[PDB]
């Protein structure tokens, strides 16, 4: 609560008497006026600490400056009493609603569980599509990252198939008593547009009636910001975690984990190895993807979806490079298909969830969905060959069982990869692969078993 | 057991005070809670300290605590079927007292005194001892683990516990010039296990596993690395590894691994199927696996774990076999460390250290002797794979600096679904070279022969595919195919050995040996049959050869047998034209 | 042109990139030299304000 | 001894009340438990003396540890004992064998003699490879870079000619009166079957009966890489000049010294400007080679062989690039020669001596090598040059123009070059040099007269 406040940058202050204080820490700081506003807890050394103050700056004064001792560390309220509310960057009440119950005032980062514990997510889990869930599905606690452009219709389809997921034990055997759903979103560095096109998804059908909101925009402050997903994020935890219910941590242009972070060092001095960006990325945002997976004993699984854009999509800078190094996936959007329509405008191969492929067939999702999932893909891709080869020789100019193999890729792109807000069952969605199969007669299919496609086909 | 205070606090790096004249690079227990740390470049009366754990909530002046003495490992019976971590912390310990979380700052010895072990005092008091020498046995799980005697230890030996019951802890025995002595002990990372002389990689190792050993293998303890993208089942390998492998010692180090893929090996790995006590072959074996968010410097003494410890029960006169997936990413916390401290990454962005801390990684391989004096296979394979598929890149072409033998893994070739899909143009082992000697020597004069011999297949295929790949089989003359045919049933039948069964799965030399002759005695006939009269499309559909491909699934036993008839039966097979 | 493309085209778009890299790579030289000064100002300063 | 140590760094550390010590001269440091380490005395200011850390820059505290002046500067004694001795690392008879006292001790850092005194070699390095003595050679007086790579023959290589190298007076005038091929070896960061292996080559053939064996164990004390260079060095100059003796040492796979040694500068902030490497690279090179030569009258002729591989193939890294001027000449193998199944794998496309020059040709070798020289060089190098249109239009396109010096790529293939241990001398080497411009018409050629192309044709 002391005062003679020497050195100050932006929104950092320094105090002396720093030895009650700890890095870790935030009060809210107030200089004249009496405004409270607020500040971190760094270097608290034996002449004077290092505070970071929430908003830009405007407000610090020589004379006053005293401080108001909030908590060396700080956390928001948990408990299953948010079904819909909603909080941005921070996370505070803007919903309108009561602040929310706390339950446990845990850290906003309770680290990694017992690695002993952890299990391979194996749990199928639908989307409410078809190429998204049959070629790549997703596992319950699987962290599967998302390739998009810094530009491309993702903030669209990023919160589209949203809402469209499911998940579906039914198909396995078993109910939806220990078996809830539970969706969290948290953005950040949001456009007033975009924030705004968010809060419009939640409202549309029964979807915001189970969720919790988070998101910095930003023009915001800057500090919120690079913990901001970390509240959720920690919070999802006694979510499945805690009570065993289900989750689903979905991230959002790491633009923000990133800039944001830029002045984290460059104010701290933390030197920028590689990328002009501070040489301990990987391990801090290692820390991320590993709120999700299982543990021995408990069912209560979240699962965690990685969604970020590259500089100029760039897979090697740091926003690429690190989540294609921790995250079990890859699923980005390309330019092309889009631009003939396409959407949503997913690749094939470039695409996919590395940890899916176990989690589907026999009793998981379609028992034939086992060869079914490794048949679309080296089949599909097989024709994108006579897919840029026309000029070569023409339409005609090509064999019939080859050419063939054409048709199938612009019936495929324009109505098997572009389904818009459509949201096909788990089941209504492996149903149109066979359906696209038809087109080469029963028995050209490498991939699959006779048996298998001399029934459902 | 040097104390002191803290003096700055900021976030992970910290300073303290009232500590002068530690060693550097220590305990550092600093944090009320006796945290996570490191000792570094001192100052005065104060020094650095790196603290890599949550930073979070730490009041100036804290109970600053360190011991000046090095990070190393608690060297001792036990280890073996323990489980461990990044340093050298018992995850299990923990699951049962974090129950289900992590906890910071706690600590649980690697072996609690809970352990009670009945040693064999093969020893006598007043005796002569030799930097660490002979000392005591204990019955370990299905091998009588040897505790022997650290270094330093020359003079005389007072008081002998005879037989009986009693933990790593209990001080068996002691010297008649003070201290005392247990089955365990401390040793530090940084440094190795001297055993004496390294002698001469004379001595062939079989790791069981056809193309690696067959193809190109490692004396004992060598030291190998492999490519392949991330993940795909690429822990095939090293796993199949230790179940054939000729080495009674399995360790792994997995590091800064992708969580969950941190520990697929994890739940699948006390799956064992061990080939020589015909059971769990968890008896013989160290797990460390690491996550990669792990601690700051966890994953960076990961693989120093395995390694340092390896030298232990290999200075004993063991087998030990190190291996360690997700090696290559490893790395990754080498640069986080360095780069919080003034060093530009040179080479390739990340820190200079290469034929630092990775040369001398290796040196503590090949046939060292023991404190006793004996041979140790240890081992060494660079579980180095980039999750991105790189062929230029300082993790690779820095290993390549200094190994022994290379196993390149082909994404195409797996692609495919062979298994194995190891890529051999892109594969070596300079072993071969002395070890090719004891090779005839043991096994059958004219077994190398063989081996360079077939070769011949890459040699006339390299540059015999490359344009025939396309064109094929239509302008050739005739013996045109028949050099690429035989390929086929050597990379479909002798190459893949999917490691997966049972039947080809396991295997030793004089038996793949069987096998490619067996296409080769074929061969040396089936060319001067075209090349006299016979035709190409013909010789290539009798089911003779076909009992070739199967020649490696064929049991080690009846391989012998099976060659008898097999081979006589081409002579016959082939006298038809 | 397979030829060629592959002993010019191929290799010619090759041996670009290594210059191209090495001078990227390096390109943080600044970040290593500008900063290792950098350090020596914040704290001389700070280095200098504990000494008067 | 002074216990002056109020600041310590990875590197050295501030060290006070000796700034009367010798200036960068041979201290120790006991790590206040006995033990005692080396390192040299650098930046003795007044302001603050600093000391060169050897290894483990741990173990050292603010206590106890303390400096004792030895030496003012490198030095170390050599006797003639030392014939077939090894003294791995900083020169120190480690071995097995009782560390002889040396005869004089004696610095050894040492500077290149006067360059005035410097005698311009005759003698022709004779041997059993014609390849060599062919295209490029040596007068026991030049040194010549060569480039191997990681895991390349350069063991074998530089092995072949090790012993099957002899010297011949009769053509060149000196006799063999005084003629000691005397050569020592120092070990800088070499590996295990690398060192391992080149240990027989000299049991085999005795080399090791009259030899030094400085070596590096590649994880000794790094800076110990720095040290047995300069060490190495002075070492022939006792034998070399001062017996006479034309002592020849050449260390090995050098790389691991500069290697190391780069990494120096490192933490000792030395900005480097070149790539990523010390802006002051070359300025160590300079000792390096530069106290190798040949002496006016006097019989010592001491010359260095550099044999070290670059780093991944490339001659563009400094490593082999501050060679080329350092060095006379620049030779490799290309790698491409070997991984084919030439042997010696060297390629002529960077061969060539500074010094190859003044002292072959006439008098001293075959009259027609200085003619033939060239021919050669402008025959086989369009030969390739062919090799490669012709994949690039088809193996016919082509006329009597290239017919010709197409097969005479392949003759110098692994016709000439390749051999394998084969012992050609000069005479076997060139006699059949000829054999290959058999088909090559005199009209074809204009390198050589009208009457050394008649001579042996």
């Amino acid at each position: 609560e002391y005062t003679g406040i020497t050195y100050i940058s932006g929104p950092l202050l320094f105090v002396e008497n720093a030895k009650d204080l700890a890095y870790g820490a935030i009060v809210d700081i107030k200089d004249g006026t009496g405004r409270v506003r607020g500040g971190q807890v760094i270097e608290v050394s034996e002449e004077y600490a290092v505070i970071q103050v929430f908003e830009e700056t405007t407000g610090l004064d020589l004379a006053t400056t005293s401080v108001s001792l909030v908590e060396d560390v700080a956390r928001l309220g948990v408990s299953k009493e948010m079904l819909g509310r909603r909080f941005n960057g921070i996370g505070k009440p803007i919903d309108g609603l009561p602040p929310i119950t706390p339950e446990k005032r845990l850290p906003i980062t309770g680290l990694p569980l017992n690695p002993v514990a952890r299990r391979k997510p194996e749990q199928f889990i639908q989307t409410g599509i078809s190429t998204i869930d049959v070629m790549n599905t997703l596992v319950r606690g699987q962290k599967l990252p998302i390739f998009s452009g810094s530009g491309l219709p993702a903030n669209e389809i990023a919160a589209q198939i949203a809402r469209q997921a499911t998940v579906r034990p039914d198909l396995s055997g078993e109910g939806e008593k220990e078996e809830p759903f539970a969706v969290v979103f948290a953005a950040m560095g949001i456009t007033q547009r975009e924030l705004s096109y968010f809060i419009q998804e939640f409202e549309r059908t029964g979807a915001l009636s189970r969720s919790v909101l988070f998101l910095n925009k930003a023009d915001d402050p800057t500090i919120e910001r690079i913990l901001t997903p970390r509240m959720a994020l920690t919070v999802a935890e006694y979510l499945a975690f805690e009570h065993d219910y289900h989750v689903l941590v979905i991230l959002t242009d790491m633009t923000n984990y990133c800039e944001a972070l830029r002045e984290i060092g460059a104010a701290r001095e933390e030197i920028p190895g590689r990328r002009g960006y501070p040489g301990y990325m990987y391990t801090d945002l290692a820390t991320i993807y590993e709120r999700a997976g299982v543990v021995e004993g408990k069912k209560g699984s979240v699962t965690q979806i990685p969604i970020l854009s590259m500089p100029d999509d760039d897979r090697t800078h740091p926003i690429p490079d690190l989540t294609g190094y921790i995250t079990e996936g890859q699923i980005q959007l390309s330019r092309e298909l889009h631009r003939k329509g396409i959407y949503p405008p997913i690749d094939p191969l470039p695409s996919l969830s590395r940890l899916m492929n176990n989690g589907v067939g026999k009793g998981k999702t379609r028992e034939d969905h086992k060869q079914v999932s490794d048949q679309l893909y080296s089949a599909y891709a097989n024709g994108v060959d006579i897919r840029k080869l026309v000029a070569i020789i023409g339409e005609d100019a090509l064999t019939e069982n080859d050419r063939r193999y054409l048709q199938f890729a612009d019936a495929f792109e324009r109505f098997f990869i572009n389904q818009g807000q459509q949201n096909r069952s788990i089941e209504e969605s492996l149903q149109i692969a066979w359906a696209l199969l038809s087109m080469l007669p029963q028995g050209e299919l490498k991939r699959i078993s006779k048996d298998h496609i001399g029934k459902y086909y | 057991m040097i104390q002191g205070v803290i003096q700055k606090i900021a976030g992970p790096a910290v300073i303290a005070k009232g500590m002068l004249g530690a060693r550097m690079y220590d305990i550092c227990k600093v944090g009320e809670e006796g945290l996570v740390g490191e000792i570094i470049r001192l100052d005065g009366d104060t020094a650095f300290v790196q603290v890599y754990e949550d930073t979070s909530g730490l009041k100036v002046g804290e109970p600053v605590v360190s011991t000046g003495l090095p990070l190393a490992v608690e060297l001792g019976p036990g280890m073996l079927n323990g489980i461990y971590d990044g340093i050298q912390r018992p995850l299990e310990r923990i699951r049962e007292k974090t129950g289900i979380y992590i906890t910071r700052g706690v600590v649980v010895h690697a072996l609690d005194r809970e352990k009670k072990w009945a040693w064999t005092p093969m020893v006598k008091p007043g005796d002569e001892v030799r930097g660490g020498m002979v000392l005591g046995t204990v019955p370990e799980f299905g091998f009588t683990h040897k505790i022997l005697v650290p270094p330093d230890v020359r003079g005389r030996v007072k008081e002998v516990k005879p037989a009986g019951e009693y933990t790593v802890e209990e001080p068996v025995v002691v010297l008649e010039d003070g201290t005392e002595l247990k089955m365990y002990h401390t040793w530090p990372v940084r440094r190795a296990r001297p055993v004496q002389r390294k002698l001469d990689p004379n001595t062939p190792f079989l790791t069981g596993m056809r193309i690696l050993d067959v193809l190109f293998p490692v004396a004992m303890g060598g030291t190998a690395a492999i490519p392949g993208p991330f993940g795909s089942g690429k822990t095939v390998t090293q796993q199949s590894l230790a179940k054939w492998s000729n080495a009674d010692v399995v360790v792994y180090v997995g590091c800064g691994e992708r969580g969950n893929e941190m520990t697929d090996v994890l739940v699948e790995f006390p799956e064992l199927t061990d080939p020589k006590t015909g059971g769990p072959l968890m008896h013989r074996t160290v797990l460390i696996a690491n996550t990669s968010n792990m601690p700051v410097a966890a994953r960076e003494a990961s693989i120093y774990v395995g390694v340092t410890i390896a030298e232990y029960f290999r200075d004993q006169g063991f087998s030990v076999a190190l291996m360690a997936d997700s090696t290559s990413r490893w790395a990754e916390a080498l640069r986080e460390i360095s780069s919080r401290l003034e060093e530009m990454p040179a080479e390739e962005g990340y820190p200079p250290y290469l034929a630092a801390r990775l040369a001398a990684f290796y040196e503590r391989a090949g046939k060292v002797i023991t404190l006793g004096g004996e041979e140790g296979a240890v081992t060494i394979v660079g579980a180095v794979s980039p999750p991105g598929g790189d062929m230029s890149e300082p993790v690779t072409q820095s290993t390549l600096r200094i190994v022994g033998a290379f196993w390149r893994l082909d994404a195409s070739l797996a692609f495919r679904r062979h298994f194995p899909a190891i890529n051999w143009n892109g594969s070596y082992s300079l072993f071969t070279s002395a070890l090719d000697p004891w090779y005839r020597e043991n096994v059958a004069e004219d077994y190398p022969e063989l081996r360079d011999a077939i070769s011949e297949l890459l040699q006339r295929e390299a540059g015999l595919q490359e344009i025939v790949q396309l064109v094929g089989p239509d302008a050739l003359q005739d013996a045109e195919r028949l050099v690429i045919e035989v390929g086929r049933i050597i990379r479909e039948d002798f190459l893949q050995q999917n490691a997966y069964h049972e039947v080809d799965a396991y295997c030793s030399m004089k038996k793949a040996y069987g096998i490619m002759k067996m296409i080769l005695a074929f061969y040396k006939e089936a060319e001067a049959a075209i090349k006299r009269g016979v035709s190409i499309d013909e010789i290539l559909q009798l089911p003779v050869l076909e009992r070739i491909g199967r020649a490696r699934y064929v049991s080690e036993e009846e391989f012998p047998a099976y060659f008898e008839e097999a081979m006589k039966e081409i002579q016959g097979a082939f006298k038809a034209l | 042109r397979v030829n060629a493309l592959e002993q010019v085209v191929i290799p010619g778009i090759r041996a670009q990139i290594r210059f191209i890299q090495q001078v990227l790579e390096q390109r943080e030289r600044e970040d290593t030299f500008r900063l290792k000064r950098i350090k020596g100002k914040i704290e001389a300063r700070e280095a200098e304000e504990e000494g008067g």
